[PDB]
């Protein structure tokens, strides 16, 4: 199960 | 006001950063008071609320927040990844896809969308992807760690030690900023670091969980201090995602029947559904009980069950590997956990009092490895079920087709009834190894595997090809039967020289680094008569292993692959190798155990950490001292002298065939009782009162 990378809108 | 819940939106972003998530939920909320149709608040905060576990409502606010802007590339992307840890996984393709059709320049959503072809087998494309993340992002540590594991996974070996240098340098970065590590605990036994940045990955990996269960709020749970409410016995419990056709259950699947009911009650927790295997039938049935966690998904009932089910000793058998719920093990509803056989390395986390290993997979003096608390078995902690398995292996039987033990060989149930209606069979005293002549019956058996045929029948007896299990008994092929026909294994089914030495590993290829190959390389070029037997895991790994070695001066020609085969056949194959090669990054634990018990020596040169000694654990047990090397040096050459030396090869191979049997290593019932003298001295150490100590002794 790889990881994945969330992003922050800003 | 938009702008002040803006001005919210990014402190709680910075908040985020500095993992204080509690306060950027708090802090996203209040920009929703400020602004109620804020749709980058609703996606940050569907994150964060992801992170917590509560995807459920982290689902609502995604979808809010792309009611809000149906063109809004963040929220799709964050979206998939929640689908994605929902097991969607076309639903997170989907996400992943109509956020690069937003933005085509989307860095994250490559490098997300990039894991579903890693997790799918499509290792080409995930590398395509996080190449492209990276060429957008060339600052992308999750990208960067794990397009590392997909060149780790087909074995390319391109700029490995700067790309070594460039991943120690962004796991110490992270580490230092106290951000979680990109590197993944079970991946880094293959990098180049330090003992402390493994530990430590790992215990920031353990503490994920607690963000999961202080949503939940539960208060510490009340253990027993006594075993009168269990008549006297001591209730061991033991959590496993793998309860089925699984590495695990082909190793500890006869643990729980072969427990003492005097002392103990089994309670055995599946946090898998069951995939209709006899693995699964036979854990359900030998256990005194039977829970199935995978109906009760939230760790906080989950957790409620095995504390009111009066468990002492609860065993976690995932690690950090897939289907893993520590979760459970975070809200600690035993008094007394412990790290047992699933995974090799510390859980680096508070709540795990124990590891189950033993002096040499974990000698004292590295302690400073691991979290827990040494609990060392006798001889090894590693054990297979090969015996009660594979019984057909006890003995074998070869074809004089010129005396060599590994070009044909007969395995069966009814091999010694067949050898008797034989008239001209002759035997070779070592157990003795019968040996058959090159007779109109031996021409007959040959033929059948040239030919290809399924099988064949002589003296009523049925003559299986080892190439064709599955058609024959599928049960039998996967390992959860025994095959009842006699089996034909000849180095011509998998193009092996019937003259030449055979040098094995059925390893996963990622656990090859360039060093070892180079090893593997120099022992070729010293044996000339001799050739590498590998497995094609991934496929794609084998033009990229070929090009080193026809790099290092050795002809295609001379490593042999093979697909890889059905359990029976992968464990029953493996009498055909003279030697086996460990590899030293990383051993094959439960591959060494397979090659143990076909009689094959296996050469190691056990490393620090615990994943790199579990090979010369098994053999120390096994006996065979002489197969375990120091430094690389004494590797090959305790391997060329197996490849050389034949009358050494000859009693070496004896040694092996005789010692598994004799020896502990495959005694599952002699390992459930030292196991159980173990969770004793925890009891009893708890029952004192005294804190998770060494029981190193
Ligand atoms: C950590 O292992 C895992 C983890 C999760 C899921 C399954 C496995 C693994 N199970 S295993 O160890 O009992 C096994 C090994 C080999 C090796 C050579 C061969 O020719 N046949 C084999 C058949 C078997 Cl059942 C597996 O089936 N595979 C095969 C696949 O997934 O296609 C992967 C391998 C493990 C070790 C070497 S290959």
């Amino acid at each position: 199960e790889t990881g994945t990378t969330n992003t922050a809108t800003t | 006001c938009p702008t002040h819940a803006d001005s919210l939106n990014n402190l709680a972003n910075i908040k985020r950063e500095q993992g204080n998530i509690e306060e950027a939920v708090r802090l996203y909320r209040k920009a929703l008071e400020v602004f109620p149709e804020f749709a980058a608040a609703h996606s940050n905060l569907a994150s964060v609320l992801q992170q917590q576990g509560k995807l459920q409502e982290a689902l609502m606010h995604y979808k809010e927040a792309i009611r809000i802007s149906p063109t809004f590339a963040d929220a799709y992307s964050n979206m998939g990844n929640t689908l994605k840890e929902m097991q969607d996984v076309q639903g997170a393709l989907q996400c992943y896809t109509r956020a690069i059709q937003i933005n085509p320049a989307f860095a994250d959503a490559h490098s997300n969308l990039a894991s579903i072809h890693k997790d799918s087998g499509n290792i080409p494309e995930a590398i395509a992807s996080y190449r492209t993340a990276l060429k957008l992002k060339p600052d992308f540590p999750d990208a960067y760690c794990n397009l590392a594991h997909c060149l780790q996974i087909v074995c390319d070996w391109t700029d490995y030690d700067e790309r070594m240098k460039k991943l120690v340098s962004i796991v110490a970065d992270q580490l230092e900023k106290n951000r979680l590590p990109s590197v993944h605990p079970h991946h880094s036994m293959l990098y180049p670091l330090s003992h402390g940045f493994r530990k430590a990955i790992a215990e920031r990996h353990g503490n994920l969980c607690l963000d999961k269960i202080n949503v939940l709020h539960k208060p510490p749970y009340e253990h027993p201090k006594d075993l009168k409410l269990s008549d006297g016995r001591l209730r061991v419990g033991y959590v496993s995602s793998d309860f089925g056709n699984h590495p695990t259950s082909h190793l500890m699947q006869s643990i729980p029947g072969m427990h003492n009911p005097d002392k103990f009650e089994v309670f055995c927790y599946a946090l898998s559904p069951d995939d209709g295997t006899n693995f699964r039938v036979k854990v359900m049935a030998e256990a005194n009980h039977f829970i199935d966690l995978s109906q009760i998904p939230c760790n906080g009932k989950a957790a409620d069950r095995i504390h009111q089910d009066g468990i002492h000793i609860l065993v976690n058998m995932n690690g950090y590997t897939k289907g893993a719920r520590n979760e459970l093990f975070a809200l600690r509803p035993a008094p007394i956990q412990a790290m047992w056989l699933g995974y090799p390395g510390t859980s680096g986390a508070l709540f795990m009092d124990y590891i189950i290993t033993d002096q040499e997979t974990s000698p004292a003096e590295v302690a400073e490895q691991y979290s827990e608390k040494l609990a060392y078995m006798p001889h090894t902690f590693f054990i297979g079920d090969h015996a009660n398995m594979f019984p057909h292996l006890k003995k074998k039987a070869v074809i004089d087709f010129k005396i060599y033990d590994n070009r044909i060989v007969l395995n069966g149930i009814d091999l010694k009834a067949f050898l008797d209606s034989l008239p001209d069979v002759k035997i070779v005293k070592m157990l003795n190894m019968p040996v058959i002549p090159m007779n109109t019956i031996a021409e007959a058996v040959i033929e059948m595997i040239n030919r290809g045929q399924i099988q064949i029948t002589i003296n009523g007896f049925s003559i299986s090809n080892g190439l064709a299990t599955t058609q024959i008994n599928n049960k039998a092929a996967t390992g959860e039967e025994v095959p009842r026909t006699i089996i034909v294994t000849t180095r011509s089914q998998y193009g092996l020289p019937e003259d030449a030495i055979v040098y094995c590993n059925f390893n996963q290829l990622y656990k090859i680094d360039p060093s070892t190959l180079q090893m593997w390389a120099n022992i070729l070029k010293r044996v000339p008569n001799s050739v590498l037997w590998l497995l094609r895991f991934p496929a794609v790994g084998e033009p990229n292993i070929q090009q080193y070695a026809q790099n290092m001066g050795l002809p295609q020609n001379r490593i042999i692959f093979s697909p890889v085969a059905p359990k029976e056949e992968h464990v029953r194959r493996g009498q055909l190798a003279d030697v086996c090669l460990d590899t030293p990054l990383c051993n094959g634990h439960t591959t060494g155990m397979d090659v143990l018990w076909a009689g094959t020596p296996m050469v190691t040169m056990p490393g620090e950490t615990l994943a790199s000694r579990v090979a010369a654990s098994q053999l120390t047990c096994l006996g065979c001292l002489e197969l375990i090397a120091k430094n690389r040096q004494e590797y090959e050459d305790i391997a060329v002298k197996l490849g050389t030396d034949l009358e050494y090869l000859k009693k070496v191979r004896g040694k092996v065939w005789k010692q598994r049997i004799s020896s502990p290593l495959f005694n599952t019932k002699q390992y459930t009782m030292e196991l159980e003298r173990l969770y004793l001295q925890m009891w009893e150490h708890y029952a004192a009162g005294n804190k998770p100590d060494h029981m190193i002794k």
